[PDB]
């Protein structure tokens, strides 16, 4: 009875790496650069972060 | 006829004047405007990378 070989297993505890709370931070830099009023350019830099 | 040209010498210099108005508006806007096609060729390669 040498048993907790099995051990139903431990397929596991599973505090895996599975995680994006660890938040997904969006940080979106919306650059608009304007002339004169008129927009030129809009870059909008999405960092993605995930934390 | 010399009043016609008195006439046309002051239409002449005021004209020139009343097309300076246009044409300095759209002097600025010319200049304004080649500053306009980078901002929107910026916008064309920017947003074209932004497709790939």
């Amino acid at each position: 009875p040498n048993f907790s070989s099995l051990n139903l297993r431990e397929t596991n505890l599973d505090s895996l790496p599975l995680v994006d709370t660890h938040s997904k931070r969006t940080l979106l830099i919306k650059t608009v650069e304007t002339r004169d009023g008129q927009v030129i350019n809009e870059t909008s830099q999405h960092h993605d972060d995930l934390e | 006829l010399r009043r016609q040209v008195d006439q046309l010498t002051n239409d002449k210099a005021r004209v020139e004047v009343e097309r300076d108005n246009l044409a300095e508006d759209i002097m600025r806007l010319r200049e304004k405007l080649q500053e306009e096609m980078l901002q929107r060729e910026e916008a064309e390669n920017t947003l074209q990378s932004f497709r790939q």
